[PDB]
């Protein structure tokens, strides 16, 4: 199916190209970057903004697009990755991250504990806010510290809408506001944040001169999620030669562990996860638990794992890496996976095909040395021991048995991993 | 008066601890019997395979500490604050 390119239409398209962050829109609005504005060097569209004065991005809008009107529809979209709030001083502390306000007229995006806020204000001090709330008192969150797609649409005729991942959260009336005259510049900065450690990750910001509808919003979302590159749990590019704690989506409360190494031994799912907490601030399931998977290349320079890549999967027991493998010839379709000492793996099937898909969560499809399909790596119960296996049952279609998540240690989750 | 960077398994008995700071300490296999901590801070400590009998933490702040394989239940903590604390295998 075809559809109309909404992005090249936008009146501001902030992106990294060449070695600068620049606007790709007609109007080529000027962009001032702060000293301490860090760019992710694996994907330089991903911008980090700290709670420092010198950490900011200033977009000097062209006069023609600067907003001054009672009637003109406008929308905005950006992906944000927000760290878990760690400090009590963040409990009622609204702070703005994206500012377009003059004399109290304009629009701004701001955050607070558990919240994303779109605020609108007219020149008569009349205002509306629409708001996304998320809890930090939750086993596993879709939102805490994971890349989320944010869309705001404004129709002057009636409503302002906020969307998280192309899903309508909240809409409020705004037909009462009058002339909202905004700023000449858009400022990306953390303004009024008491947490001196607060920072956000932000990518793919876009300003539109219309009110995006559902389909257009979902089109954006699907296309910018970049299927074909697998993601880790936080949504960053999945990488080779990088250790990950693992999560199964049929049973998120368990973690992978191995009883013993070698072909005698097996790898299984062990629960429960346990919980990580800060008094009055958060209470979540622990994520840094179990064996660790490391993905190994079996030609691109990029350390990036792509859809259909062929890889070997290492397992970390006691700070030593062994190989994931199995004997395809063993009884029954479900083939029990083991963690073999790498130089003793011989003929055992070990080559895995990574999968992204339409779209789907991460998958692993184990293969022989002839490229035959052993099955997607999931698990199965053998007298209530949930051994990791490989079954083509999964393929031939509880299909959450083979859907996995790869969790690196991220500075915005805060947890202390138990080490050996 | 404050202690740091140590590992212990021996079990101090029937003691009252008040106003102590333990930075980076390992409490490995230790069996607390009638111990009380008061006004104390645990920074990046680790409790592994500990048991506690008639033992209590009163107005204590744990920061980035791991409780692995313990018997610590909520009642053993009296007006105490946890920051960045993980709890792993509880018996």
């Amino acid at each position: 199916g075809s559809h109309m390119n909404i992005i090249n239409t936008s009146i501001l398209n902030l992106r990294y190209e060449s070695n600068h962050l620049i606007d790709l829109s007609r109007y080529a609005s000027k962009i001032n970057i702060g000293s301490k504005v860090n760019f992710d060097p694996i994907d330089k569209n991903q911008i980090q903004l700290f709670n420092l004065e010198s950490s900011k991005i200033e977009v000097i809008l062209k006069n023609a697009i600067v907003y001054n009107s009672m009637y003109e529809n406008f929308s905005t979209s950006f992906w944000i990755r927000i760290p878990k709030y760690f400090n009590s001083i963040s409990l009622n502390n609204e702070y703005t991250i994206i500012n377009c306000m003059e004399n109290n007229s304009g629009w701004k995006v701001s955050l607070n504990y558990g919240e994303i806020i779109w605020t609108l204000q007219d020149t008569q001090e009349i205002k509306q806010r629409v708001v996304f709330k998320y809890s930090q008192m939750i086993n596993i969150s879709d939102y805490i510290n994971r890349w989320i797609f944010v869309t705001i649409t404004n129709n002057r005729l009636n409503n302002s809408k906020i969307y998280i991942n192309g899903r309508l959260i909240d809409q409020k009336p705004i037909s009462n506001l009058g002339n909202i005259h905004a700023s000449n510049n858009i400022m990306f900065k953390l303004d009024g944040c008491r947490d001196t450690h607060r920072y956000i990750w932000i990518k793919y910001f876009n300003l539109f001169d219309k009110e995006l509808n559902e389909k257009e919003i979902k089109d954006l979302y699907d296309n910018q999620s970049n299927s074909g590159i697998l993601k880790d749990f936080w949504g960053d590019y999945l990488q080779y030669d990088k250790p990950y704690y693992m999560l199964n989506l049929y049973d998120p409360n368990k973690y992978v562990d191995v009883n013993n190494v070698g072909i005698r031994g097996y790898m299984y799912l062990k629960g429960p996860r346990g919980s990580v907490m800060t008094t009055n601030i958060y209470l979540n399931s622990s994520l840094y638990r179990g064996a660790k998977f490391i993905i190994k290349k079996y030609g691109n320079k990029d350390n990036i794992v792509r859809n259909n890549d062929r890889v070997y999967i290492n397992v970390v027991v006691k700070n030593k890496e062994y190989r994931l493998a199995t004997n395809a010839s063993q009884a029954g379709v479900e083939k029990i996976l083991s963690a073999l000492e790498i130089p003793d793996v011989g003929n055992l099937s070990q080559v895995v095909v990574m999968k992204s898909k339409i779209t789907n969560k991460c998958k692993m499809n184990l293969q022989d040395n002839n490229g035959n399909d052993i099955g997607f790596i999931g698990f199965h119960q053998f007298n209530n021991i949930a051994k990791l296996v490989a079954s083509n049952w999964y393929n031939r279609q509880r299909t959450l048995g083979c859907s996995w998540e790869f969790i690196p240690v991220d500075d915005g989750w805060g947890e202390r991993p138990l080490l050996v | 008066d404050k202690y740091a960077n140590f590992s212990i398994n021996f079990t101090m008995e029937n003691q009252v601890h008040t106003g102590m700071e333990y930075d980076n300490g390992r409490f490995l296999g230790v069996k607390f019997k009638s111990v009380t901590f008061k006004d104390s801070v645990f920074k990046s400590c680790t409790f592994d395979d500990v048991t506690s009998v008639n033992t209590y933490f009163k107005n204590c702040t744990f920061i980035d500490t791991l409780f692995e394989n313990t018997d610590f239940e909520p009642y053993k903590f009296i007006d105490s604050e946890f920051q960045n604390c993980s709890f792993l295998h509880n018996k």
